[PDB]
RNA sequence: GUGGGAGAGGGUGGUGGAAUUCCCGGAGUAGCGGUGAAAUGCGCAGAUACCGGGAGGAACGCCGAUGGCGAAGGCAGCCACCUGGUCCACCCGUGACGCUGAGGCGCGAAAGCGUGGGGAGCAAACCGGAUUAGAUACCCGGGUAGUCCACGCCCUAAACGAUGCGCGCUAGGUCUCUGGGUCUCCUGGGGGCCGAAGCUAACGCGUUAAGCGCGCCGCCUGGGGAGUACGGCCGCAAGGCUGAAACUCAAAGGAAUUGACGGGGGCCCGCACAAGCGGUGGAGCAUGUGGUUUAAUUCGAAGCAACGCGAAGAACCUUAC
């Protein structure tokens, strides 16, 4: 279903190709670390795009994850 | 023997048998059980069943060394693997969390053939 | 059974204590249709287990049937490759046959040559907790849940 | 030309985390593994499951698409460098400089070959276990070449859109990727679907033509023999390219139709199974039959749907022997 609520809505004008807004990025992962889907994130093709490659940078930098532990079950 | 009271219960579920593993907080054994010890030889060893058993062995053998809370952890999608998880909750062990912790890989190794079937 | 659930054929109550369970236990004491000789036998135990039982045979027969039920069983399944044998609740209906049925059954196999006898003491051996009856149900309880192991094969 | 845009397009160097295997340390004990079941196998020289450390090789999860790039093969972790194609806007420059393209030259998945290197996982061959009537197989346990890198070679393919390239003309609707605009929508380039006219054997195609036209290239001319033989050219080899004949068949074949069928799917029935009660299969006898025997043992009936059947009446009769 994913009706959650979008996450580009609920957020300001951000620069989508910075690699260091830890504070908003991370807003764009799942429980895990996985980067979530555009019925998600809300963005589109291009955006999307940009994002990932962004928070690619982030991953290496060491301040965003490659995976996180699943919680509760 | 050392009393422990508090630490991690890891279920290692498969297709083909559960082993379960209670250890310290630091993550060190402490006692375990699976299928197979509980009694069950290849077959029912992965029945969700013998992960009832082997849960609970798990659990009392443990209980000895004074255990009282752990922090579950699964690992695999196999059956069982929640008949554990169910019973450690109600065998004493107050179950503080439970968390999926099955690996994965970033495509790495080339599966046998038998898990391939997926290019 | 491949249209409708079989309605579960009503009984008439007894021509004296006026239970159908009474009936039916009759019934299937019944062999050859003589409901006759079936009756008698019965009514002849009943009178025995007051001759020799303080209570009144309604109580002990209602008794030897609780005993005798088995609620948990286990059915043959097939299993893409193998015949597991299947443990499953037995339905108020079937546990009500399997007792009736078993009671008959072991009875017939007593020792006494009167049959009114054997009924009666296979009755009584029901109450106390003994008895062929009560084994084959402790046999098939015993099965169940002794291949607890594939009670996931719901069913 | 100037200004803008998107991209897993190519080459080189570097680099990140997950996972597998091995090694080291810790803690821990009797099994793990694997299957339809199993076994081979591994483990008290302590395996598996758990924690920490290390080494190494290969591949890049989510994003990811029904998406994009490339002429094709094909190309996805991240970074920088080097480099190809391409689209839009402006209308600025040249002024037919165009299209195609035998041969030539280059590129060309995988497997394969040569030299050297590497080798974690996987895995032809192979070594074993299981299955089977047999199993030189499917399943399980191992495992070498290989898979990886460099350099050289090979030149194939369901190398497919089974659809050569270029230009013009011929309704629309919708979804989508990327550019522009006065940004309800109009407009340009790409990917999909449905459809006008029209085309087609049919299925289908239908501004991404399989429509209507023009230009240039390649190719077909029944099936088998045969992509074989021979010759030639190329290759280290495997082999590649080119490519017959004798002989032989009336077919080989495309699409669609109605059925039948499926160890295909959905829906649904029947004493079909299940539930249950009684019985046959054992015995003796009755009866029919096979076989055998006989001078004759009259004939027919044959899985279901032949066998207490034609026989609702064989001592003579019936009665056919
Ligand atoms: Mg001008
Ligand atoms: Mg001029
Ligand atoms: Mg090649
Ligand atoms: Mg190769
Ligand atoms: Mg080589
Ligand atoms: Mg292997
Ligand atoms: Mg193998
Ligand atoms: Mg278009
Ligand atoms: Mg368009
Ligand atoms: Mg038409
Ligand atoms: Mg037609
Ligand atoms: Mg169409
Ligand atoms: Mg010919
Ligand atoms: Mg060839
Ligand atoms: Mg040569
Ligand atoms: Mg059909
Ligand atoms: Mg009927
Ligand atoms: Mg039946
Ligand atoms: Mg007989
Ligand atoms: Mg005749």
């Amino acid at each position: 279903p994913s009706r959650k609520a979008k996450v580009k809505a609920t957020l300001g004008e951000f620069d989508l190709r910075d690699y260091r807004n830890v504070e908003v990025l991370k807003r764009f992962l799942s429980e895990t670390g996985k980067i979530l889907p555009r019925r998600r994130t809300g963005l589109s093709g291009k955006e999307q795009r940009i994002l990932a490659k962004t928070i690619k940078r982030a991953r290496i930098l060491g301040l965003l994850p490659f995976t996180e532990k699943l919680v509760r079950k | 023997k050392r009393q422990v009271a508090s630490g991690r219960a890891y279920i290692h579920a498969s297709y083909n048998n559960t082993i379960v593993t209670i250890t310290d907080p630091d993550g060190n054994p402490i006692t375990w059980s699976s299928g197979g010890v509980i009694g069950y030889k290849g077959s029912r060893k992965g029945t969700p069943y013998a992960a009832q058993l082997a849960a609970l062995d798990a659990a009392k053998k443990a209980m000895a060394y004074g255990m009282q809370s752990v922090d579950v952890i699964v690992r695999g999608t196999g059956a069982g693997r929640e008949q554990a998880i169910r019973a450690l909750q109600a065998s004493g062990l107050q179950v503080k969390s439970i968390v999926d912790d099955t690996p994965v890989p970033h495509n790495g190794c080339r599966p046998k053939k038998k898990f391939r079937k997926a290019s | 059974a491949r249209r409708r659930r079989a309605e579960v054929r009503q009984l008439q109550p007894d021509l004296v204590y006026g239970d159908v369970l009474v009936t039916a236990f009759i019934n299937k004491i019944m062999r050859d249709g003589k409901k006759n000789l079936a009756a008698r036998i019965f009514y002849d135990a009943c009178k025995i287990i007051q001759e020799k039982t303080g209570q009144e045979p309604l109580k002990v027969f209602k008794q030897a049937v609780e005993n005798v039920k088995p609620r948990m069983e286990v059915r043959s399944r097939r299993v893409g490759g193998a015949n597991y044998q299947v443990p499953m609740e037995v339905s108020p209906r079937r546990q009500q046959s399997l007792a009736l049925r078993w009671l008959v059954q072991a009875a017939n196999q007593r020792p006494e040559r009167r049959a009114a006898v054997r009924i009666a003491h296979e009755l009584m051996d029901a109450a106390e907790g003994k008895g062929g009856a009560v084994k084959k149900k402790e046999d098939v309880e015993r099965m169940a849940e002794a291949n607890r192991a594939y009670a996931h094969y719901r069913w």
